[PDB]
Parts: C-alpha cells; structure tokens; sequence
C-alpha cells in the first residue's frame, strides 16, 4: 500500500499533544540575541572579469597553446 | 519628521520549511524561514521541541541543508533578498548556543534584472558547488572548498534568458543543472553539465525536451532512479536521457500544483499540495535490473485529501507531515493508512496561528471603552477569515473567525453593532449554466440573505472560475453573518464605508463596485451602493453609475469622497437621498489609496507615488497643493499630521514625505521633500490610527506622540510613532552604539538591511528608528550593557518606557 | 489569454508582489493627446517632441530654425517640459545647443540620458556629410570624404530649492559643454548604449582614437575628485562661473577657466585618449602570431563589444585592412596580398594601459569592395554583442531619444513613460 | 534619392544605428526608416534604407540580401513607395 512511511526514530510524536480546536499563536523559540564574535574561515566574493572578456581571454589562451606544439607533432 | 517603527506582532506565514541534522548528527531538526525569521525545531516524543528564533537581517529567500565531507554534521545555506549569503554551523558548548558564521558576502550584481520566477538557490548532490539564479541569463557558481580563504562566485552565461526553474540532477559525474525555460516556441526542458575548471556549460546528459505550456516545477529524483520530474497543469513527466513517462490525471487539472516534498530517501513517493489545499501522493514504480541498476515502471497520483493551502509540504517522521502556510493557518497533519467516512487519509494534530496576509483591518473598542481591539480581514479563499487581536492582560490574544472565503474590506457600524464585511467566493460552472459553490461559506450560511434587484446594467463559460461579491453583516459580539447581501453577476465589491451624510440622521454602509466582465479585461463601469442596516434587515437606499472601479472611498466632511479609476470626486447627499457630484481631479494614474485630514486629502497612486490635495469650501473644489515628484509604487498610504505623510512601498520600504517649510516660490511649496526612508522588510496593506494599550487611566508623559498601527502579507503587525528631534537624535546615537555590541549572524550590517533600496536606488536609512533593535537592550547581559557613554548606567528608565505601547 | 486589471490588483494585497515587470502585459492607463496638453495652438512653432525623462517628470523636445536668409545657417534649442497628466505642459528650460557653429545641414540629433547620473543629458548631432570648400548654384555641396560629428552636454533643471545665490533666474549647474569634430570613411558607428554606459563618460570614436570625457562638478569638499586615471594622452582642466576642442559656457555664454585653488563651485572637464594607430602596431609587434608577415596597413574600424564601468574596462575590436606577405610556403612567388582581420583589446580607464585579448587570423579580401569587407566586419560584431546579451535592471539603461520626423524617416507615434504606463500620442 | 531599399526578416534587438553601420560602407544614404511598434515601443523587424546612388543600393543588396544577421537571413529587395 500506498504507506510504508519512513521512520527515523519510532519514539518521534508518540507522545504528542497540545489538545485545542485550531488554536497555537505559541512563539516557543527563544530569540538568539549574539554578543559574542567568532571570526569567519571565508569571504565569499565575485570575480570581477566581464563573461565576454572572460571567454575571449582564455579562447585565445587555447589557441596560442594549441600553436606552441611546435619541434614536431 | 522622525519615527519609531516597532514589533506589535511578528510575521507568521511561512515561507520556507527545510529538514535535516543542524544542531546535531543525530537531532532531526526542522527549520522554518518566517521571512525575517529563522525558527529551529528538534522532532521530538513530545512533537517539536523549540531550539532558538534566529533573527535575520534580511528576508530569507534561500535556506537549504548541506553536508559536505568530513563535516561532523550539515550546514545551513542562507540567501537573503538584499543578496547577502552566508553558511551557517550551529555550535553548543553545554548550555552556551551559538551560530558560527563560515563563510559570508553579497553576491548582487549591478548588471542584471531580477528574474520573474524570483531567486533560485540549488547546492549540487556531491556538495562541489552553490548555484544560484538571482538575473536574468546569468547562473552563479560558488565553488565549495575549505581549503581557500575566499569563496570565488563566478558566472556562467545562459543562453535561454527566461528561466522558470532549475535543479541539480543526483548521479552525475560533473554537477548538472536541469531547467524549465520559456521561449516564442513554448516551455522546454534543458540540461548543462557545470565546469568549475573552464568556468562554463559543457553539453547537457540529455537533449532538448518539449514540455507542457504550464510546466512550472522541477524535481530532481534521488541516485537510484536518477533524472527528473517535471508538474505543469495537465501532466506529470518523468525524464531520464531516453527514459520518459506522461501522465494526465484528469484530477490534478482543477487546481495547479505549488509544492512538493520527497517522502521517501530513494525518491519512490512525493507529497503534491495544490492552490485548492487538496493533498496529492506521487509514486514512482520501482524496476530493480539484474545489473545491479534500477529503472522506472509507472507514476501514479493519488488524492490523500484535504490541507491549509499549502507553501510548503514537509514529512518529519512517522506519518507525520508539517504543512507550512502563507494563506492560511500552519499544520501538523498525520497521514493514516485507513480513510475516514470522508475518504481522507490525512488527520489534523495541531494548528499554528497565521494572520497573514492582512488585507484590511479596523480599530474599535469591543469589549470595555478605551481598550482597543484589532479587527482584521485575514487569508485568503477557503482559509478566509476574520481575526480579532487585543493586548489582553491575563501578552496578545487572537480569536478566529473562520469564513471559507476572502475577506476583503472591513468596517464598523457602532450604532448597528456589527461590521460591514466584503467577500469574495470562488464559483465554478457546471452543465446546469448556473454557477456552483465548491464548498459552504460565510456567504451562503447567512441567517438572513439578500440578491442586488439593480436594473442598472440592463443590455459565462464552462469550468472558468467565478468570483461572487458579498457584503456581510457581522455580530460584533456572536461573530455570526447576520445578512449576507449579494452583488450584481459579475460585480466586484471594492470599497467599503460606514458614516452619516450630510443633514440625513441614519449611518448607511456605502459600497464602490467595478463590472468585471469575461469579455473585457478593463474596468469600464461601475456603481456607488447605499444600504443601511436596520431591526435585522438590510435595504438598499440609493445607487449611483460611476464610469469606472470605485478603488477608495472615505466620509469627507459629511461628503462621500471615492476614486473612480484615475479621477478622485467629491459627492453630496442629496435631500432627495441621491448623491450629487461637487468636484473632481483627473491627474492620477491609478488612485488606489485615500486618507483624509481636515480639508486636505493624501491620494496613493499604484505607480506615480503620493499627492496632497486641498478641498477648498468657498470655492467648492480640489487644489492640488504637493506632489512627491519621486518614482513610487505604492501599497499603502497615511496622514500622520497636516504636513508629514506616511508612505508603503513595493520593495518593502516606508518612507515619510513632509510640505516644505524653506520653499519661497508656488513652485517649491508643490514640492514634497523624503524626510524619512527606511526599510522595513514587509508589505504594507493597510495603515489604522490605533493603539491597543488602554486610553489613559493612569499614564505618563509619553517619549512619542501618534499612534499608526499597520497590517502585512506576512501577517506582521506593527507601529508607527512619531518621535521629538530630541528623542530620536537620543535613540539614533544608541541605535549605531547597540550595533557594534549586538552582532549580526552571517555578517550583514544592521544600517545595509535598514537602508531604502529599490532597483534604480539605495539611501542610508534617515527619520526612522527600529525600535526592535532599541528594545532588544532588555534581554542582553548586564556587562554587555556598556554602550552608555556620558553617566546613568540604569537606562531601564528608557526602553521600557518605550516597551508600554505596542 | 490576457487577465482582468482588477484580478491582477486582487493577487497583490494576498502575495505582496507588485512590479512594473509583473505588469508589462497590461496596456497603458492614460493616454494623452498632444494636442490636449500643448499650448499656443494651431501651429506652435517647430517643436519636435523627442520624449520622456527616465524620471518621468520631464518631456523634451527640439527646433530646428533653418532662416531662409539664402545662405541658410541651422540653429538648435533644446526644451524641457513640466508633464502633469491631464493639465497642459509648461516650459521649465530653454538652452540652445551648439552655439557659435556654423550648421550648413539639418543634423540628426539623439539626445541621451546617462544610466544613473540625472544632473546631465548629452546630445549627439551629426550630418550625412561635411560641408566642402565650393559652391555649385543650387547649394553648398557636400565632401563625400567627411562627416561632422557635434556633441554637447546640458546640466538638467534642478529639482527644486537650494544655490539662492542669485545676486541679480540664472543658478550654480547650469553649464553646457559643447565640442565638434570630423570622421572619416568607413564612418564610426554610434553606439550610445555602450558610449554612455559609465556615468559622467561618453566615449567618441574619431576614426583616429578613442576619447573617454568625463564632465563632473564638485563643491569645495575635497571628498571627491579624479574618476578618468585613478604613457598616453590625458587632459584634466578646471572651470569655475564668473585632444578634442570643448569650448564651456553657461546657459548662454563662456565661463572663467581655473587652476585648482579655487574655493568654491567647480567643473573638471577629463580627456583620456587612446591612439588607434599605436594600439594596432603594438598589438601585431607583441601578440600577432603573423606579425613577421606583416608589411602595413590600409585602413581600420573600432567597434566597441563591452563597457564594465565598476572595472572601468572597454572592449573594443579592431577591424583592420592590412598588407602581408602570405604563408612560408612555395608555390612560386610570394607578393603580399591584401587581407582583413581583427584585433579585441580591453582598454583600462584607471590606468590608461590596454591589453590584448584576442588576434584573428588573416582572411584574404580577394577582390572584394571596401565596404562588403566593412559590412562583414560590422555583421560580426552585431552577432557578438547579441550573442552575450544579458538583460540589465530598468533604471540603468541609457534612454536614448529621437525623432526624425525632418528626416525623411518620418515622426513618432507615441511618447511613452513605460514606469507609469502614459503614453503621448501625437 | 534614385535607389529605396526594403530590409526585413532582422532581429528585433537590430536598432537604426546598427543598419547604418551595416549599409553605410557601400555609400551615402539618403534616409533610414526603422519600423517601430507603438504598443511595445519596439522594431518591427523591417524598415526601409533610401541610397543616394543606385549602384552603392545594388551593390549592398547584392552582399547582404539573403545573409544572416544575429542568426536570422536579412532580406533585402527593391521598393517603389
Ligand atoms: N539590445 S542590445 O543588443 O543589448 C544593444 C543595442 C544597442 C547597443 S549600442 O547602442 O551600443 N549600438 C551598437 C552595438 C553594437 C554594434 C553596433 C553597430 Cl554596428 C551600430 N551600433 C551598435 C548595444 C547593445
């Protein structure tokens, strides 16, 4: 049949319950307020270089290389 | 003018719902992006057990799970609607809980327009790259790799300039990007296969496929099934190079599929939530080959039943499936193997509040005088609904008023002790010619009900959807429909008042409409209704014929002020109870919004920003007295005082327009000079002059004067306040001082989110003060307290003073 | 299947989306006719419109006296107009373009807006030909050899208040530069979407180099300065109120040339000038792969492919007509023949410095006209720049304006503000 | 001018300016007509490019009627009025 459903952990909403008629405005999470500074491993950053100048730069790099296969085959 | 914008209630739609090992290896976590708001669940015994509200400083408009290798547990991607992306890695040290930004920056380009289908963010299987699709005809590469100090986003032309989705396909040996684009042909499916080394697209796994006109989303299928899943309206696809399978279940027709959600880890079944609510199972048949290999047999939908008009479908665990809402309420719903009486397989556990989107809302004293009560027009079709909102001592307090409709405006009539409600129902035609109701509403459950008997507009097609217009009157006190009064075939009910005019003793409720026609597609005709409500009945006292949609309409001195299409005109009652046009003004584009002060009137256009307008009563005319000459998209406007003007616009920003007091000529008096930008983040429907905190009764010298509350599609209620020069150069100086002490996850500065931007500018915010950001001095630590310089280290004094609105 | 207005307007309070992209499909909310909105009717001097501002605030448009005093000598004035929907224009400016020149044929004249900067507008102004040195009854007669190029940058209406520093009207930007010179054949093409695609900047090709002028105005805030240059041609000059020739002035007549010293308001006039010719010999002696084979060349035509104004790059290409003697190999003996080619160079604003980026190899002309060789060449930049089309962002476009309705290429319809969706029809 | 040409069948990204960088090298043109739609404010796709000589006309009919231009074969013929 259409259920075989997964189950991670069998214990998972066996104990469930709020037991209310279509009602919970519950902000549970506490806010995260940080004070504290942890440095970061990366800066995530674009490359500069125009696509069209890009392709035309390196194109011409496959070009030159494919030319100095020159002293024999 | 300067301002305090705060939190009365913070957004509740969901627009994003992600699983996966957060906050630890072996913790099944659920995230949930409520725009600005990131919540973390662990998947308990209990249900869901609350970790920690993340506060972005920005819309989150990418949030996707990842690991890559080596990773002790996964990852969080996070792209905001500013552009500003980070990776996120939750870290507990005990009881100490902590968000470590890895990797940070903006990723905007100043090439490029935003793509209609909004920002894509996919991350590839093997974890080798970040893609994502913010412009058109561009893709963005960010490599993953730890081992450099920099993340070089790179992009890689593409050539069909009209993307409707994009996923990265499971099984392959180069990241491949499978996509749905547009083009003068149609919709087709296209593959690339991505190049980090030469930084391009080499030729997909598999050739050009023509797809279905309305094809909208794709899936990719997990490594044993490989390839990918195309929905449009008609027809389901699968895709795998040679491989395909159609299907045309004539069910999945009748409303468009929105979301989708992989139930099973190898892909064999998917969840499909419909614009109706109706809950699908897709199931892929499983073909195990002596190769080792497995292959595709069939697909097959089958309906499970009925949810709240889902954003996004999420399975936890056990049957138990979390249904994230932006319409509507939020669900924990459990599937079950056995159907009811019904035939539902699907059972409702719990139900989460969401007031959004707030489309109208008034302010009234309910329950007692002087404490004041939110009264608003909440969701939309089946999840319609009225909510009614107080600060209830013994923090907020909603009740709901289910309608199975859209609400659309709201009034209310004191000396008939109800409100004036329009709605909108959604009827289908059958065989019969006469249209049908999909299911019972407000408007068809009425105690009392009435037909428009109008002859006015004296001289249809199978399966289209109709709207049917109502204006409802509700108990104040029951919340039941004590009449509902339907409108002309094909009337659209726009605009709504309730007032005294002229010398005439009786309060009516008055109604602008617009004939909405299947053959014309522009608002040609209208009408102006007058009813009043009487000892349980509702009669129709006059009717005037506009020449247009009657958008706004607001009691004026005893006068009937409405904006018909671009012409906003004055009427009079008549001693005959007719109304009688005094003046008008044709120079507006579409004059949505009008708010009066006095003589003077702010008119709201759609798309040629604010204008004020002063009614002259010697001469019997308008004057046009200011314009804000800059380019604005408005959604919502208010009077804060005779000469400062709040405004909402398009791109999240409210920005504050004041009469100018240098200006020497006629000229420079006509203009109005932006005192005030900020960005708030949310969409604004409706600005209400209101508190819900009590009148007075002992009370104290307030920091701030006015009160404007505001309603969002977010379902964000909030306030606006006007403050003293010296009050706000206070808060302003604190504002930048709280910065350098409350960091900010993923590195974005607070001044860059608050900044008013719109794709032709970006200002620094001016006139305006978060006061979430002021407020949140009362939960940080005593030594951290030390933004104070020059004495009185107890600055509980303020803020707190500043917590008694709300 | 075009859907309700009403429909639309009932989607944005549920989504929160509302765009001017989400509406294109929707036709225009007001139309004004000309006629309605124009005053001193009947025949209202010899106004061409030409459009809106990108602000949409103000509508421009142009005359063209010709004075038939025999000899004939065309002036030009450019107009800008206060638009308010319904209610008729009113004249906010009043500039005449070009002063001091002696205009012996009707120019076609474009004027443009920058992508961001509003303070300016720029308007270019050509002749099909030069006028000669001779006189043939009828007419003057043109030099089929040389074209007149015009260009001049007028300061637009402030938008209101501030500079009440009259001292008796006239204001503080309210400049105009004015400069002229000539081409040759094949004539530059104009491209004004790439030539204006960095504010404050327009690139002019005058068959012989390319010239990059920035005009900016400063305060006595020394925030701000130097936007061309942070060894070729560079020219950095001061004006204050009170190589290609620029002749400054006010809204009528030449402001006092300064040194930089001056404490006040002032205007930096910025030329950097690359050589054609320089760039060609530079390029075949360091990267052509042919460069020994090389003998001279005939002629040359410079397209521009790309502008980057955040990296302050111009990809040019360099269509070039040369002589070479042809491949090593004997197959008796090697005269050089005639050959076309192209040269792509990306040119830094910054530094001044260019640098190669592709060398195309020698296609021999056999035969063929100047102008099938030139065509060609200009068919395949075409087919480059539309190949790399990338949709931009609605308020960074350059609004180019025109109406050749003098022409012989007939008048415009209607004059739109797509932001606001009013349409002018004339 | 003696020679009218009809140019059609162009992408309608192909502005006034690029059809005279591509006819001017053959000879002097007398006028150039990009046809405009009011609607969208875009090409038409065709025009009409008026030579002042009819050989320079014949000539840039001869080379570019039947070749492609931004991938699609441009059309050009002679027209009356
Ligand atoms: N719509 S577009 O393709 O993006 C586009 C449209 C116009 C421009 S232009 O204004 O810079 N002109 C232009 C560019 C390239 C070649 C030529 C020749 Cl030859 C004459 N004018 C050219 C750039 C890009």
């Amino acid at each position: 049949f259409l259920k075989g459903l997964p189950v991670y952990n069998k214990s998972n909403f066996s104990r469930f319950h709020a037991d209310s008629v279509c009602k919970a405005s519950n902000r549970r999470p506490s806010v995260y307020l940080p004070t504290r500074e942890y440095p970061s491993e990366q800066i995530i950053v674009t490359e500069k270089t125009n696509i069209l100048l890009r392709y035309l730069h390196q194109q011409w790099d496959k070009k030159n290389a494919a030319k100095k296969r020159d002293q024999e085959q | 003018s300067y301002n305090y914008v705060v939190t009365a209630q913070k957004p509740t739609a969901v627009n994003g719902c992600v699983t996966g090992h957060f906050t630890s290896a072996e913790d099944l976590n659920l995230l949930i992006a409520k725009n600005t708001r990131l919540e973390i669940y662990v998947v308990t015994a209990e249900g869901l057990r609350p970790v920690k509200e993340v506060g972005m400083y920005g819309k989150i408009a990418v949030m996707e799970l990842f690991r890559p290798k080596g990773e002790s547990k996964d990852l969080l991607f996070i792209l905001t609607a500013k552009y500003n992306a980070c990776i996120l890695e939750y870290k507990q040290s005990g009881e100490s809980i902590d968000i470590i930004t890895r990797a940070h920056g903006n990723v905007q380009d100043r090439i490029g327009r935003p793509s209609e289908t909004g920002i894509i963010g996919i991350i590839d299987p093997e974890c080798r790259m970040i893609g994502l699709r913010l412009y058109d005809g561009l893709f963005k590469v960010i490599p993953l790799d730890r081992d450099n100090k920099e993340l070089k986003a790179f992009n890689i032309r593409l050539e069909e300039l009209h993307v409707i989705d994009v996923k990265f396909l499971y099984g392959c040996q180069a990241p491949t990007i499978c996509f749905v684009y547009q083009d003068p042909q149609g919709r087709h499916v296209k593959t690339y296969e991505v190049s980090l080394r030469e930084k391009e697209f080499n030729k997909g796994p598999w050739k050009q496929e023509n797809v279905e006109a309305e094809a909208s989303m794709v899936i990719a299928v997990p490594e044993p099934f490989g390839g990918a899943i195309i929905i449009g309206q008609e027809s389901i696809t699968y895709h795998n190079g040679d491989k395909y399978l159609a299907i045309a279940p004539p069910i999945i027709k009748q409303s468009t599929i929105v979301c989708h959600n992989r139930v099973d880890p190898n892909g064999s079944r998917y969840l499909l939530g419909d614009m109706e609510g109706r809950l699908f199972m897709l199931l892929l048949e499983k073909e195990e080959q002596m190769d080792g290999t497995v292959t595709l047999k069939d697909l097959r939908v089958e309906l499970l039943g009925e949810t709240s008009i889902a954003e996004c479908l999420t399975y936890l665990d056990n049957g138990v499936v979390f249904v994230g809402s932006r319409l509507g309420d939020s669900q924990l719903v459990k599937l079950n193997v056995d159907s009811n009486e019904q035939g539902s397989y699907v059972v409702a556990m719990e139900t989460f509040t969401n007031l959004g989107p707030i489309v109208d809302m008034c302010v009234v004293d309910l329950e007692r005088q002087g404490q004041g009560q939110l009264v608003t027009c909440s969701g939309a079709f089946k999840e319609g609904s009225l909510r009614i909102i107080r600060n209830g001592i013994g923090k907020l307090h909603i009740r709901t008023v289910p309608l199975y409709e859209s609400p659309r405006k709201i009034c209310y009539q004191e000396v008939s002790q109800c409100f004036g409600v329009l709605s909108s129902r959604i009827e289908v035609q059958d065989t019969s010619g006469g249209t049908t109701a999909l299911r019972p509403s407000a408007s068809t459950q009425a105690l009392s009900s009435s037909v428009s008997s109008s002859k006015l507009f004296s001289s249809t097609s199978f399966g289209e959807e109709v709207e049917v217009h109502n204006l409802l009157i509700i108990d104040q006190h029951t919340f039941e429909v004590l009449h509902a009064h339907q409108f002309l075939q094909n009337e659209y009910a726009l605009s709504l008042v309730s007032c005294k005019l002229g010398k005439d003793p009786n309060t009516y409720f008055i109604v602008g409409t617009a004939m909405v026609y299947p053959e014309e597609a522009e608002p040609k005709q209208g009408r102006i209704v007058v009813f009043q409500y009487s000892d349980g009945k509702l009669q129709t006292v006059a009717e005037k014929e506009v020449k247009g949609a009657v958008y706004s309409m607001v009691e004026f001195n005893g006068k009937l002020l409405a904006s018909i299409n671009s012409t906003v005109r004055l009427y009079e009652w008549t001693t005959e109870k007719e109304l009688r046009t005094e003046c008008n003004h044709y120079n507006n584009i579409m004059a949505l919004y009008l708010k009066t002060k006095g003589d003077f009137i702010l008119v709201g256009d759609l798309m040629r920003s604010v204008l004020l307008l002063a009614y002259k009563p010697m001469e019997g005319n308008f004057e046009e007295i200011a314009r804000d000459f800059n380019p604005n998209w408005m959604s919502a406007v208010e009077i804060l005082d005779d000469d400062n003007f709040l405004g909402a616009e398009n791109a999240f920003n409210l920005f504050v327009c004041q009469k100018d007091s240098a200006a020497t000529t006629d000229e420079e008096r006509q203009h109005l000079q932006e005192v005030g930008l900020f960005h708030l983040g949310e969409f604004v429907n409706v600005f209400c002059h209101g508190s819900l905190v009590m009148q007075n009764l002992g009370e104290t010298s307030t920091p701030t004067q006015g009160s404007v509350l505001f309603g969002t599609v977010n379902g964000m209620i909030g306030l606006v306040t006007s403050l003293s020069e010296s009050w706000y150069n206070l808060l302003l100086d604190m504002q930048n001082r709280l910065n350098k002490v409350i960091k900010s996850v993923g590195k974005i500065e607070h001044s860059f989110w608050r900044s008013f931007h719109t794709e032709r500018k970006t200002e620094p915010a001016t006139g305006f003060i978060d006061g979430d950001l002021i407020e949140s001095f009362l939960d940080i630590s005593r030594p951290k307290m030390q933004e104070v310089v020059a004495t009185a280290d107890d600055l509980i004094k303020v803020v707190e003073e500043l917590t008694r609105i709300h | 299947r075009r859907e309700h207005v009403l429909k639309q307007l009932e989607r944005v309070k549920i989504s929160g989306q509302l765009s001017p992209r989400l509406f294109r499909k929707l036709p225009p909310r007001v139309c004004v006719s000309l006629k309605n909105i124009v005053d001193e009717d009947f025949l209202y001097a010899g106004h061409i419109f030409l459009g809106f501002s990108k602000c949409g605030r103000y509508v421009l448009s142009y005359t063209s006296s010709s004075g038939d005093d025999d000899f004939s000598f065309y002036i030009y004035h450019l107009y800008w107009w206060e638009f308010n929907v319904h209610s008729k224009l009113k004249l906010v400016r009043q500039v005449r373009l070009f002063q001091d020149e002696e205009i012996y044929s009707d120019l076609y004249l474009t004027v443009c807006e920058w992508p961001s900067d509003a303070s300016k507008v720029i308007v270019f102004g050509f002749n099909t030909r030069s006028a000669n040195g001779m006189l043939m009854n009828m007419m003057m007669m043109s030099d089929e050899n040389h074209r007149d190029i015009y260009v001049s940058t007028v300061a637009v209406p402030p938008p209101g208040r501030c500079a009440a520093c009259q001292d008796a009207q006239c204001l503080r930007h309210g400049f105009m530069l004015h400069t002229k010179y000539q081409v040759v054949y094949p004539f530059p093409t104009f491209q004004p979407a790439f030539q204006l695609k960095k504010d404050q900047v327009v690139l002019l090709n005058t068959s012989y180099s390319l010239v990059a002028c920035a005009v900016s105005v400063h305060s006595a805030g020394d925030r701000s300065f130097c936007q061309i240059l942070y060894y070729v041609n560079y020219t950095k000059l001061y004006y204050v109120l009170e190589f290609v020739v620029t002749d400054l002035r006010g809204r009528n007549l030449r402001p006092m040339r300064e040194r930089t010293a001056v404490q006040g308001q002032y205007l930096t006039v910025e030329q950097l000038t690359l050589d054609f010719e320089y760039v060609i010999n530079e390029v075949i002696r360091h990267d052509a792969t042919w460069g020994h084979q090389f003998c001279s060349f005939s002629d040359y035509d410079i397209v521009i492919l790309e502008v980057c104004p955040e990296t302050n790059q111009v990809l040019i290409n360099i269509g070039l007509l040369l002589l070479a003697f042809p491949s090593p190999t004997e197959e008796g003996q090697l005269r050089p023949k005639t050959y076309h080619t192209s040269l792509k160079v990306a040119w830094d604003l910054n530094t001044g410095i260019f640098e190669t980026v592709s060398v195309g190899d020698l296609t021999e002309v056999k035969g063929q006209t100047s102008g099938s060789v030139w065509s060609s060449y200009r068919k395949s930049c075409v087919d480059m720049v539309m190949k790399w089309l990338v949709p931009e962002s609605s308020g960074r476009y350059v609004n180019r304006m025109t109406n050749e309705a003098l022409h012989k290429g007939c008048s415009l319809k209607v004059l739109a503000d797509s932001e606001r969706y009013t349409w002018i029809v004339l | 001018g003696p020679m009218r040409l009809y140019v059609g069948s162009l992408h309608f990204n192909i502005t006034e300016d690029m059809l005279r960088g591509i006819f001017e090298p053959f000879g002097r043109i007398e006028s150039i007509q990009l046809m405009m739609d009011s609607e969208t404010g875009r090409s038409k796709g065709y025009g009409f490019i008026t030579f002042s000589d009819s050989e320079c006309a014949k000539k840039a009919l001869e080379q570019l009627n039947g070749f492609e231009l931004a991938g699609r074969p441009m059309k050009v013929g002679h027209v009356t009025e």
